[PDB]
Formats: structure tokens, C-alpha cells, sequence
């Protein structure tokens, strides 16, 4: 069971960046690429102490690309693998996705083929990008494509970045978010927001960090990846794997978007101190204090919720902990299903970092759900594309690539009927 | 002689029958490295109906473990009695089906399925005289429900004439592990009403609170839930291997406890469950075990039986015991419990009893009852299943594959005229 | 005899000026006194036992020996993120001042130094198996 | 912000307020029904007995 | 102004945060000692009639 | 045979209890650690009385501790002879009562007393033929009293057939622990003339001038007293336990002492009880154990019997003793002291005899007389009811739990008219 992972962007292998240093201290791999099965899913084992990972870092700008080579893991990535452009997209779609994208995609989805044949058991793709610059929404949209036309059938988790509503560093972010929703809609099957205000928040509340920067971001985003692939890499009590998020999350091929979580997101002095239990957490994954993304989930009624649990514990105490969640009110689930949860047990706790913010902390828990709050973020990104649109503004950048207003309006049209059907499905 | 077949399904059904054949290969005698090293000829006798024959001592289990995932397949070589088992029964597919019936139906089965039948069909083939099989298996999950159930199908229209044991666990909305709990269900009852003989209906819900009530653990891990199913199926099948006082097998209980072809759903339940704390302030009496036995907080399923009336039930006890307590006991509680006995048919209790007690403990009881209180199981499922497909929810992973609309409304006009025909008898 | 108790190994504890004045052969000054005192008991037990002594010595052998700065912060916005972190000062008040600063330093002044073991039996309520799995209660009637 | 605050909270409180469960009551109405018809059945039996 | 008077009024109906858990676990308890001294009668009348 | 199942309810029913069940394995023969250890076999067809056989010599007590403070059942654990008691048996809440005897009987009971009554029930039916119950308890408490009072009325209403004792400690001016004791003594005396067969009444006072001048203890501690309760009712039960040659079991010295259904309140006394230092001074014969018998100062109540009259009384002696001097002596301390006995019965004491002494003794008594002077003590109580009722003081916190005040007046004219048939009689 294998499963490879693809960056695309600055936002994107940066995330690399931090989830490799994740997973090789987790297999207690150097940086150099010797250890001094279970690493058989992401690093495959050439020659003689070796282990070589299954990914493709890729952008068009050479600058972070090559500070990744003369970094610390020279010798961990395949000199191959790390692929660059000769020039950026410069936050725009239309230019990285027409213009660029025809010279990069062919050479990325041939190196991908040939890391699928080096793969056995392949269990699917998980792609890591941000919709809001240029590179990782053009071409991330076209690998995509591609890519579903190549294997279609194979299951690929897209861990997306979308823009916060205040709190933002673009301007023409808008225009690249609605044009890469609207082929993440049909090309995704399980797509998972992130935003960085979210993250914010949390740094500044639980982990007291007042000043963070995008290092402590992308730790404890690794932090959510390598937990819920955690149940492929070690046996737990009760196993979950790539393929069941396809299921039991998603229950209508079009309503694919789900918000993150994780807790318990505590500190060094924080957790000496709190007595942790299996209950606590479980509240506490659920406030909207600890979510990846700002948005209300009061304001809305949840589809599906999946539960990851790490470390010391056992189904009991997880079932009356989720019986607890079930009964209290101020929450409230959708009728369109009586059973809404999926618990994952993994016996591994999760691993620190040296210099990371967090604790040794001996359970916690990744919960991944469904609700009609993120029916609510599209709108309010949709309403600021409208007020952009509205007076053609920046139009001319997009027309001078090669494109048009058909697929502006389309786009913006797609984005309506999939509000529609989310004010359709929370009836 | 006669002979039984275990086959495993699913992540569940694994750990079960590790478990299984850990209580049964202590209970003959035969240490974890496959040789034997008991002490009484009475346990040899009557390997044959569990083992083969390998070389020099070694016996192997009679068993054949299939999944998809291959973390079962470890999980199982890694614990004792785990190198035991002929690598060859190992059949084991790699895909994996996730929680999916139509993928463990109809995609991967079409490539499996052939591979565990010709398995089961060497191993049925090379035994004398089957007397059934036995199957241990979940309702909830994909790989398992669904293999397993075509399995079920295969050998039924294969073999008519053998028995057909299955333990399936029957997810519980207060134990709620998938989302997909009722169209997996849903679908597999509609198959095991038609193809098995009879089934014993379980639940992690009565477990726990069984764990909870009279074992009074502080954390109940899997291990001792499936040590306890272990232990109920090393009692129902302890008539075989094992002589008594009379003796009652496979064929013998399910004409006893099925008074009509589709009336074969049972309740377990086990006795003696004390705490290690009260384990020396009691005695061991046959008054002792019964209380024990028809306490309506020893059943293994979650279905209140003061709800509803018993059709019949059966008592399997072992060790050394007065056939004269027996008879008397039960007729006390047939007396006492006057109106959760069904009117129409008197003597609604089978007993047997067996000389040899299970290892660790003095004399044990295994009861087995079929009751009418499963009918609220069924509406308690199917109830979810009409809220789900009222709305299409979850449907198209289905859909797409190859089922149909029909599928579902024949399994929802299976459960719905089963679920009325067990309220007409009560 | 009558504390039953060797006795070879114990002076009484009300010794401790006296011992003190004729260790330093001079006179104890109030500095000398306030450390003597706070670093050894003389509040609990007339009896006093040799290791107790001991281990108390050797952590007043050490606060005179050595000195940490209690100035652990040369910048007031190093030290604020810090308390905002509740990273706590490391270095103990007891072993860097001579005196108490304020009265709350005063409240919690004597609690470093060693306990002497208790000469008696203590009545403890503890919870027992019958109260903590095995009594019955109504939750476990309950389920 | 202030306003929207307020709201939720009120949106809340307004969730948490009730306890009806009227199938429960319901289901505890048959059964003390049913206790009464089982006790004046009990005491006719017991003159039967007599 | 007037959505703090209507959060204060309906946290004066709503009787605190616990008061919903705990009515309803008491209608759970009571459904189950009813069930229980029903079950009880059943075995004092069948004893009755045998 | 003749089977007692025993109750403890709140703090000093425990306390009680626990010195009780140490006196009684003592006379048994039973080590701390539940095994046999006399010598003689007359302790061993006699146990079941008390007893039940675990497994091999473990033989655990019939009791069932209640109350609502997890302190009072570790110090009940910690002591010696605390491990012996089934740990099923220590039915136990969790927050408290705190005197308040509608927190007693309506609050925590409603969710404590099913689960007693289960118990209780379970442990009746594992006996055959039951004798009656004991109950001992406290009147001014509310996890005692109260509780104990519903118990009695539950067991009461479930098997009316039995006798019942209990043993409750009254409250005094002097010795005033509680001060709501007459709330809640008024109430729990309301409910046991209509419920209980019979009581013996206790009260700390007595037991302190009994101590003080015949015991001459300097400090006696609580374990003192209670040890001088449990040999009262160790005293009480002889007959049972062991044979004689004028056997009186429980019922039948109730209906040699209750001449009418509301007059079951008895004075308890018991002999010898010599100092220490002057146990060397003295004799061992019947006349020297009957004129401290008949000692006011000897009496375990409040109530100077020479200020009323006596209704009837009963001895129960314990050693090898002479008959004939047992009823000349009873003849001659009836007819001597003429004017103190009722006149329209004759031959106002019962008297028995039992062949086996407690150990530490060659001869021993107990005293139960049915006197009317307890009806001052009454008095005592209702007076106090009526000054605090006059002006409602205490009264809110139980009226705002469910209790009204028509019971206060109920509860209040019963206790008039009762001290008001008490000097009808005299
Ligand atoms: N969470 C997180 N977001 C990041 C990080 N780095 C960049 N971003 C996001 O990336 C978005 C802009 O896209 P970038 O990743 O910076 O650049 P790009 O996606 O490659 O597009 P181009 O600049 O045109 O090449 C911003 O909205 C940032 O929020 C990061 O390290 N962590
Ligand atoms: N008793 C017991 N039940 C289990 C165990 N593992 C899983 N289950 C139950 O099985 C159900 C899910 O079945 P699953 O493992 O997904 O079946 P599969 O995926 O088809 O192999 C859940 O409701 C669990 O309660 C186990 O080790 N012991
Ligand atoms: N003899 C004796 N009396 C006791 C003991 N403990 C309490 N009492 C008496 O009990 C009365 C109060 O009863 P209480 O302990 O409050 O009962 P409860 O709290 O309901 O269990 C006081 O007047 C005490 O004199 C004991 O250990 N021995
Ligand atoms: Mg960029």
C-alpha cells in the first residue's frame, strides 16, 4: 500500500517542506537518507541504505525550489524529482494554465507515470497546493485534469489553501479561487480546506504564539497529514484507509469539502499541567476554536464527521465520548443520516519536533467532517468576486494570456448552482 | 468424523478467530507452536473435527482467513498462535474494499471468490464427513459483509445439505463505528435470511455493557470482547468435541430452536461472568448459572427480551453436573417467567451437557435463545436505512457500480415483511 | 529509650543556635541565622536525625558556595514573551535572596527545606475496591 | 461584530433551553398503565387463590 | 441593547446549561426503574398463578 | 434453617455493624481472612444462620452495608474482619445525605433503594427459609434514618410474613449531635409503628453512665460502645445459634412481649459488666447476674423505669445455669418489687436459657423489658417537635424538597396518641 504525494506552488512545498521533516523523524530517518516496512508506503528503499521519497516537489519559480536543494535535505529528494520553470505564472491563472502549464504539465505527468511504476500497490494521490496564487491554481488545475484522465478510477486527496475573507495578501485572488474551484469541483474527490487565519488563531490562542510565522503554520498542518495517514503507515485497533474518506464523507459527487481539525493543539507548559483525557479532546475538536477554518459551524448542521485517534486509547471511553457528542444540543446534525461519525484508532502517539511549538502529548485527535458552513465560505468569496467582476477590473490580464469572459461567467454561474445545491442538500 | 470448517471474513472476523483458535488449541492441549503437549487422551480423540494432520505432532487448524488488507493478515502472524496457520489458506486479496458492500460484491469478488472456493473446496473435499461450517464475520464493513455474504451464496448452492454457523456482529446507533452501517446491513440480512441456516446476532454495545456491569474492567480493549465471543463459540461447538450426558450438535440445536425457515436469528449469552474482585466470595451452583443465564443484562445482542417472548432456547452446559438441577432449574424458570414463553408451544427449552469445562474455570453454561425481541433490532436499522434512502444519501458509490435501485427496495421489503412476521408469532 | 528510638544519631533539635554559634566559634550574626534556620527545620520535631542534618547542609553548603543573578532578563520584551508564554522563572527565591522581598515571598519563604519524616502513623481516608469497581452504585445500576 | 456575537449566543441559548422527549413521556404512560393493569390482575389472582 | 435584553431573558428560561442533560437523564432513569418494577410485577403475578 | 439477612444503614448503623460482624466470627470461629479456625464443631451447624459458604471454607456474612459517603465504607474496608463482606453487597451512592431526612427518603432514594431492594432480594432468595431481618441504624441522621426508614417500609410491603428488628440509637438533650433531631426522630418513630415488628431502643447517653461507673473506662472511644451493642445483639440471637434447654426464638419472645400491636418499643440491658479492677472481687451466680440485671443504671436508655411501670420483660441467659434458680429468681425480684409490675397480667417475665456462654465469660444475660416509661423519653422528643414547629424554624428545607407540612401534624398526633395510650396503660 503506497500512496504519493505532489506539491504544487509556494505554499505547496513549503507544506513539503515541513511534512517530510515530519515523516522522516517519525521513521527515524537522517536527513542525509540512511536510517542509522512501515516506511515502505512513502520512501522506497534503492540499492543499499537508501530510502528515496514518493514525491514531486514542482513550481515555475527556480528561487524556493533551489533553496530546497542547497537546504538541509540535499540527499533525502531525488534530484530528478524536484522539478522548477524557468519563470513564475505571477498570480495568474489564465498565464499558469495556458501558457506555462503547456511546457511544465507534460514533463510532471511523465515523471509522476514513471514514479506509478516504480509504485505496486498505489492507493491514490494526495496533492498539496493554495487556489489563491497563480502556479498552484493554474497548473494544479491542469495536472488535475490530466491526471483524472489518466487514472480517473484512483482516489486524490487535495489539501487546498483558500484565502482567508479579512485577512489576505492578494488582490486578483478572487478570480484565481472561483476559476480553480471550478475544475477542483470534478476533478477532486475529497478536498480538504485550510486557511491561514484559522491557523492564526489557533497558534495565537492554544499554542500562545503572538508572533507565528509560516514555519509553525505548515508544522502542525504536517501534523494533520501524518495523522490521518497514520492508519496506512502502523497498525492500530481499528484501521481506516485512503479509500473510506471516499465513502463515508462525501454523499453526493458533487458536495466534496471538508473542514479540518485537530486538537489537542497545547504547548510545553500546557500540557505538564492539563490532566488529558479522551473526553476533553473530543470536545474540544469539535469547538470552533480549534477548526482550520474560520468559518461557524453553528450556523450550519453537519453531513458526515470522521475521527482519527493516535496514541494511548481504547474504543470504550472513544464510543461514550462520541455518545456525549451525539446527545448534546448545541450542536445539531442533518436528518439525511441518523449516523454520522467514523472513529480510526492508531497505537503510534504523535511524534514532536525539535524546535516545534507542541508537546509529547500521549493521544490526540484529527477529526474531518462535512457541514453546509463551507456552502457558506463560497458565497462569501463569491460576493467579493462579483464586486471585482462587476467593473471589469483586471480583466485585461486574463484576455491578454488568451482567455475570455465565457469562462468567467461560467465560472461564476457553477459557483451559484453549487450554492444552490448546498441551501438544497442542508433542507 | 464430523467436521467443521472455519472461515473468516473481515478485519473483525480475524481477531475473532485469533482468538478463537487460541481458546481451542489451549483448550486440546496444543501449544502455540503448532505441537501437542497435553496431558489427558480425551483431548485427542476429538482433534479431527478442528485439525489436520501435518508432520510429527503438528496439527493444523482447519481454517482460511480472507480479507483485502494485508494489516489483518499481519496482525495476525504477529501474535501467539499465529504460526499455526497454513500460509497457503492465507488467501488474501490487495486491493481493499472500504466500507463499500458493492465493492466487496461485485468488483473484488469476481476475482477473489474463485481463489476461497477452490480453498474451501480443497479443504471440504479432504475431509470425510462436513457436518457445517462456520463462518465469523461483521455486518458493518465492506470487505467482510460483502465477501463473505456471496461466499455464503457460493456454498450454499454448492453444498445444501451441510450446516452453516454464522457470527456476525450487528451494528448498534449507540456504537455507531460507519456511516454506511445500514446499507451494508440492510443488504447482507437480505442475503443470510435466504442463504444461512441460522445466525447468531452480536454487538459491541451488549459487550461493553457487559464489560461494564459484571466484569467491572476499567478498559475493556478488544482483546477480552473477542476473548468472550471466543468463548461463546468454543461453548456452542463443545458438544462435538467433547462426550457427556447427552449430547446435542450442530444439526440437533437448530431443529430444536427453528420452528420455521426464516425464524433462525438467535441471542447469545454466557455464564459464569464474575469480577476478579468477587471471584472468590461466590459459589459455583447450577441456581447460580441460571440467574446468571437468563438475566436480561446477559444477553449479547442489544434487544431488551423482557420485550418481547421467547420462541425457544437452549442451554449448553459443561463440567461435571446433576442432569436432576438441570431439568429442575429450568422448569423453575420456564414456571416463573410464565409470559415470556410463547402459549402455543410447550417446553420451550433444550438443554445438553457435556462433561469436560472449559480451562480456568469449575462449570459453564452457554445459552442460546430465539426470541422475538430481535424485531426491534431490525426497525431500529431499518429505520435508518427509509431515513437515508428517502433522500439518496451515499447512494451513487453504489449506483455507479453495477447495483441497482431494486437491490435496496427488495432488502427494505425482506427486513419489512421479516420484522411483521416476527411480530405476528409474538 | 522512651521515644524508642537509637538515640546515638539524634540531638535535639532545640540545639541548633548552640550548635550553630559553636560551628562558627565567633557569634551568629542575623544573615547567618536567617540561612541556618531556613535551610534546617526546627519547627516540627524535638527529635532530629543525622541524614536529615546532612541533607540539609549540603543545600546550605551550596547556597553559600554559589550565587545566581536573579536578574534572568536584561530585556523587558524578552521577559514579557515569556510571561505570556507562563514560561516560568527557573532559578528559586529562596536560594537567590537572603530575605523575603514582600510578604508573599514571606508566605511561601520555608517550604524548600527538607520535612523531617513524620514520627507518627497518618489517618488518611482512601478510596478502597469496593468504593472505586466493585460496590454497586446507581450509575452502575444505570448502565 | 459586536451585534453578530450577541446573536449566536442567543441563537444558542435559544438551542439548548428545552427537555420535552415527548415519545418518552409517552412510553412512560404505557408503562404505568401497564403496572396498573398487572397490579389489580395480581390482587384479583390472589383472591382467586383464596 | 435589545439583543441583550432577549439574551438575558431567554437565559433566565433557559435554567442553565446542565438543566437539559439532566432532565433528560432523569427521564431515562425513571423509564428504567419503571421497566424494571414492571418486570418484577410480571414474576410476583406468574408466581402467583403457578 | 432459620435465616437472618442483616441491614446496616448510615454512619452508625456501619460503625455498629462492622464491631457487630467482628463479635459474631468471633463466637464462629472465623479468622479475619474468612476461614475456619475453632475448635469446637457446635459453631459449625449453626452458620448458616449467618453465613454462606463460598468456596472451601470461605464463609462470607449475610449483610448489606447502605449508606451514602464513600468515608464510612473504607473505614468499614480498612478495619480488621472488613475484608470478609461481598463486595456486591456495598449498595452506596455517592453525594450525600446531610441530615435531611426528606433527602432520605424522597431525593436519594428514589434511585439507592431499587438497587438495595435488589440486593436484599437476592441475598432472601439465596436462603430458604427466612426467620426475619436486623436492621440497625440511627434516628437522628438522614442517610440513616431516613433510608432505612423507606427500606423497612419496601421490605415490609414485599414480605410481610417475617419478623424485623431494629436497633436505633435515640437522640437526648444532653447528648444533642443533630439539631434537627427531632425533625427527623418525630418522622422515623411516625413510620415504624407502622411498619416495624418490633424496636429496641439505644441511646449514647446510658452507654457513656454505663462506662463510666461500671465499666470505669477512662476515654471510651466509639469502638467501645458499639462493642457493648453488638454483645446486646449477639445476646438477642443466641438461641438461634446454638441449643439449650429453653430455647426462644425471635418471634417467640415478640409475642411474649408485645401485648399490643403499638407497644413494641423495648428498654435493653445486659450483665455482667464488671470493671477490670473489680472483676476479682466478685461472684458468678445467678442471684449476682440478676440484681445488676434489674439496675436502673444498667439500662441502655434514657428512661428511669421506677418512674413507670413494667409491661413485661424477658432474659436470655448463656452458660451452664440451674433452672430452678433462674425462675425463683425471676419469681422472687417480681414479687418483692410488687407495685413496679402491670397488675392485670401475671407472670411478667420470660425467661430462657442457653448452653453456650460468649467467650471470655462463664456466664452471661441480656434484658429485654417492654417498660412504660418510655414514654417519657417520647414526651422529650415531641415537646422539642412542637417548640421548633411553633414557629416553622428548619421547616424549608424540607418543604421546598416535596414534604408538606401535613405530615409534620401527622407525624406529631401520632406520637401524642401514643404517648397517650403508654400512660392509658400505666
Ligand atoms: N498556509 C500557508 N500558506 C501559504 C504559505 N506560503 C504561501 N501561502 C499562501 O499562498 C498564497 C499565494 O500563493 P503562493 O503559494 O504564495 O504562490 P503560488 O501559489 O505559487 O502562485 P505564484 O506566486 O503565482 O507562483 C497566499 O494566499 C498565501 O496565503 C505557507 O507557507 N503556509
Ligand atoms: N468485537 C470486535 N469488533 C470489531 C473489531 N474490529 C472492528 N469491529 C467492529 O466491526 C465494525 C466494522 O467492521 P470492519 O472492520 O470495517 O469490517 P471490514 O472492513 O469489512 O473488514 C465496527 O462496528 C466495529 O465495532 C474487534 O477487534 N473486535
Ligand atoms: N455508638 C455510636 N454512635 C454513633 C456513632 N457514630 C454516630 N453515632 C450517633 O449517631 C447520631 C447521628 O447519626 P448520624 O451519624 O448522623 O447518622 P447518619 O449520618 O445518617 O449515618 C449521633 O447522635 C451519634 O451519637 C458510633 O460510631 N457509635
Ligand atoms: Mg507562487
Amino acid at each position: 500500500r503506497e500512496v504519493i504525494s505532489i506539491h504544487i506552488g509556494q505554499a505547496g512545498i513549503q507544506v513539503g517542506n515541513a511534512c517530510w521533516e515530519l515523516y522522516c523523524l517519525e521513521h527515524g530517518i537522517q536527513p542525509d537518507g540512511q536510517m542509522p516496512d512501515a516506511f515502505n508506503t512513502f520512501f522506497s528503499e534503492t540499492g543499499a541504505g537508501k530510502h528515496v521519497p514518493r514525491c514531486i516537489f514542482l513550481d515555475l519559480e527556480p528561487t524556493v525550489v533551489d533553496e530546497v536543494r542547497t537546504g538541509t535535505y540535499r540527499q533525502l529528494f531525488h534530484p530528478e524529482q524536484l522539478i522548477s520553470g524557468k519563470e513564475d505564472a505571477a498570480n495568474n491563472f489564465a498565464r499558469g494554465h495556458y501558457t506555462i502549464g503547456k511546457e511544465i504539465v507534460d514533463l510532471a505527468l511523465d515523471r509522476i507515470r514513471k514514479l506509478a511504476d516504480n509504485c505496486t500497490g498505489l492507493q491514490g494521490f494526495l496533492v498539496f497546493n493554495a487556489v489563491g496564487g497563480g502556479t498552484g491554481s493554474g497548473l494544479g488545475s491542469l495536472l488535475l485534469e490530466r491526471l483524472s484522465v489518466d487514472y480517473g478510477k484512483k482516489s486524490k486527496l487535495g489539501f487546498t489553501v483558500y484565502p482567508s475573507p479579512q485577512v489576505s495578501t492578494a488582490v486578483v485572488e478572487p478570480y484565481n479561487s472561483v476559476l480553480s474551484t471550478h475544475s477542483l469541483l470534478e476533478h477532486t474527490d475529497v478536498a480538504v480546506m485550510l486557511d491561514n487565519e484559522a491557523i492564526y488563531d489557533i497558534c495565537r490562542r492554544s499554542l500562545d504564539i503572538e508572533r507565528p510565522t509560516y514555519t509553525n503554520l505548515n508544522r502542525l498542518i504536517a501534523q494533520v497529514i501524518s495523522s490521518l495517514t497514520a492508519s496506512l503507515r502502523f497498525d492500530g485497533a481499528l484501521n481506516v484507509d485512503i479509500t473510506e474518506f471516499q465513502t463515508n464523507l462525501v454523499p453526493y459527487p458533487r458536495i466534496h469539502f471538508m473542514l479540518s481539525s485537530y486538537a489537542p493543539i497545547i504547548s510545553a507548559e500546557k500540557a505538564y499541567h492539563e490532566q488529558l483525557s479522551v473526553a476533553e479532546i473530543t470536545n474540544a475538536a469539535f469547538e470552533p476554536a480549534s477548526m482550520m477554518v474560520k468559518c461557524d459551524p453553528r450556523h450550519g448542521k453537519y453531513m458526515a464527521c470522521c475521527l482519527m485517534y493516535r496514541g494511548d486509547v481504547v474504543p470504550k471511553d472513544v464510543n461514550a465520548s462520541v455518545a456525549t457528542i451525539k446527545t448534546k444540543r448545541t450542536i445539531q446534525f442533518v436528518d439525511w443520516c441518523p449516523t454520522g461519525f467514523k472513529c480510526g484508532i492508531n497505537y503510534q502517539p504523535p511524534t514532536v519536533v525539535p524546535g516545534g511549538d507542541l508537546a509529547k502529548v500521549q493521544r490526540a485527535v484529527c477529526m474531518i467532517s462535512n457541514s453546509t458552513a463551507i456552502g457558506e465560505i463560497f458565497s462569501r468569496l463569491d460576493h467579493k468576486f462579483d464586486l471585482m467582476y462587476a467593473k471589469r477590473a483586471f480583466v485585461h490580464w486574463y484576455v491578454g494570456e488568451g482567455m475570455e469572459e465565457g469562462e468567467f461567467s461560467e465560472a461564476r454561474e457553477d459557483l451559484a448552482a453549487l450554492e444552490k445545491d448546498f441551501e438544497e442538500v442542508g433542507a | 468424523m464430523r467436521e467443521i470448517v472455519h472461515i473468516q471474513g473481515g478485519q473483525c472476523g480475524n481477531q475473532i478467530g485469533a482468538k478463537f483458535w487460541e481458546v481451542v488449541s489451549d483448550e486440546h492441549g496444543i501449544d502455540p507452536t503448532g505441537t501437542y503437549h497435553g496431558d489427558s487422551d480425551l483431548q485427542l480423540e476429538r482433534i479431527n473435527v478442528y485439525f489436520n494432520e501435518a508432520t510429527g505432532g503438528r496439527y493444523v487448524p482447519r481454517a482460511i482467513l480472507m480479507d483485502l488488507e494485508p494489516g489483518t493478515m499481519d496482525s495476525v502472524r504477529s501474535g501467539p498462535y499465529g504460526q499455526i496457520f497454513r500460509p497457503d489458506n492465507f488467501v488474501f486479496g490487495q486491493t481493499g474494499a472500504g466500507n463499500n458492500w458493492a465493492k466487496g460484491h461485485y468488483t473484488e469478488g469476481a476475482e477473489l471468490i474463485d481463489s476461497v472456493l477452490d480453498v474451501v473446496r480443497k479443504e471440504a473435499e479432504s475431509c470425510d464427513c462436513l457436518q457445517g461450517f462456520q463462518v465469523c464475520h461483521s455486518l458493518g464493513g465492506g470487505t467482510g459483509s460483502g465477501m463473505g455474504t456471496l461466499l455464503i451464496s457460493k456454498i450454499r448452492e454448492e453444498y445444501p445439505d451441510r450446516m452453516m454457523l454464522t457470527f456476525s456482529v450487528v451494528p448498534s446507533p449507540k456504537v455507531s463505528d460507519t456511516v454506511v452501517e445500514p446499507y451494508n446491513a440492510t443488504l447482507s440480512v437480505h442475503q443470510l435470511v435466504e442463504n444461512a441456516d441460522e445466525c447468531m446476532v452480536l454487538d459491541n454495545e451488549a459487550l461493553y455493557d457487559i464489560c461494564f456491569r459484571t466484569l467491572k474492567l476499567t478498559t475493556p480493549t478488544f482483546g477480552d470482547l473477542n476473548h468472550l465471543i471466543s468463548a461463546v463459540m468454543s461453548g456452542i461447538t463443545c458438544c462435538l468435541r467433547f462426550p457427556g450426558q447427552l449430547n446435542a450438535d450442530l444439526r440437533k440445536l437448530a431443529v430444536n430452536l427453528i420452528p420455521f425457515p426464516r425464524l433462525h436469528f438467535f441471542m447469545v449469552g454466557f455464564t459464569p461472568l464474575t469480577s476478579r474482585g468477587s471471584q472468590q466470595y461466590r459459589a459455583l451452583t447450577v441456581p447460580e448459572l441460571t440467574q446468571q443465564m437468563w438475566d436480561a443484562k446477559n444477553m449479547m445482542c442489544a434487544a431488551d427480551p423482557r420485550h418481547g417472548r421467547y420462541l425457544t432456547a437452549s442451554a449448553l452446559f459443561r463440567g461435571r453436573m446433576s442432569t436432576k438441577e438441570v431439568d429442575e432449574q429450568m422448569l423453575n424458570v420456564q414456571n416463573k417467567n410464565s409470559s415470556y414463553f410463547v402459549e402455543w408451544i410447550p417446553n420451550n427449552v433444550k438443554s445438553s451437557v457435556c462433561d469436560i469445562p472449559p480451562k480456568g474455570l469449575k462449570m459453564s453454561a452457554t445459552f442460546i435463545g430465539n426470541s422475538t425481541a430481535i424485531q426491534e433490532m431490525f426497525k431500529r436499522v431499518s429505520e435508518q436505512f427509509t431515513a437515508m434512502f428517502r433522500r439518496k444519501a451515499f447512494l451513487h458509490w453504489y449506483t455507479g457500480e453495477g447495483m441497482d435501485e431494486m437491490e435496496f427496495t427488495e432488502a427494505e421489503s425482506n427486513m419489512n415483511d421479516l420484522v411483521s412476521e416476527y411480530q405476528q408469532y409474538q | 529509650v522512651a521515644l524508642e528510638v537509637d538515640g546515638a544519631t539524634h540531638i535535639v533539635r532545640a540545639k541548633l543556635g548552640d550548635i550553630l554559634k559553636d560551628i562558627l566559634g565567633r557569634q551568629p550574626r542575623k544573615h547567618e541565622l536567617d540561612a541556618w534556620f531556613t535551610h534546617l527545620d526546627f519547627d516540627r520535631s524535638g527529635v532530629m536525625g543525622i541524614d536529615e542534618y546532612i541533607k540539609g547542609v549540603e543545600r546550605l553548603l551550596e547556597f553559600s558556595a554559589t550565587g545566581v543573578t536573579p536578574a534572568t532578563y536584561s530585556s523587558f520584551d524578552t521577559q514579557r514573551t515569556d510571561w505570556v508564554r507562563h514560561t516560568r522563572v527557573g532559578y528559586e527565591a529562596q536560594q537567590t535572596l537572603r530575605g523575603p522581598m514582600t510578604t508573599a515571598q514571606e508566605v511561601g519563604w520555608h517550604t524548600a527545606k527538607p520535612a523531617p519524616p513524620e514520627t507518627a502513623q497518618r489517618r488518611t481516608l482512601g478510596s478502597t475496591d469496593v468504593t472505586q469497581r466493585e460496590g454497586h452504585t446507581a450509575a452502575s445500576y444505570y448502565g | 461584530n459586536v451585534l453578530n456575537k450577541q446573536r449566536d449566543d442567543t441563537t444558542d441559548a435559544s438551542r439548548l433551553t428545552p427537555g420535552e422527549l415527548s415519545e418518552e413521556q409517552a412510553y412512560i404512560q404505557q408503562l404505568q398503565d401497564e403496572m396498573k393493569q398487572i397490579d389489580e390482575e395480581l390482587v384479583e389472582a390472589e383472591a382467586k387463590n383464596r | 441593547s435589545e439583543m441583550g435584553s432577549t439574551l438575558t431573558t431567554t437565559r433566565n428560561n433557559m435554567g442553565g446549561i446542565f438543566s437539559a442533560k439532566e432532565q433528560s437523564t432523569a427521564v431515562q432513569k425513571r423509564i428504567k426503574l419503571l421497566e424494571n418494577r414492571l418486570e418484577k410485577a410480571y414474576v410476583k403475578y406468574n408466581q402467583s398463578i403457578t
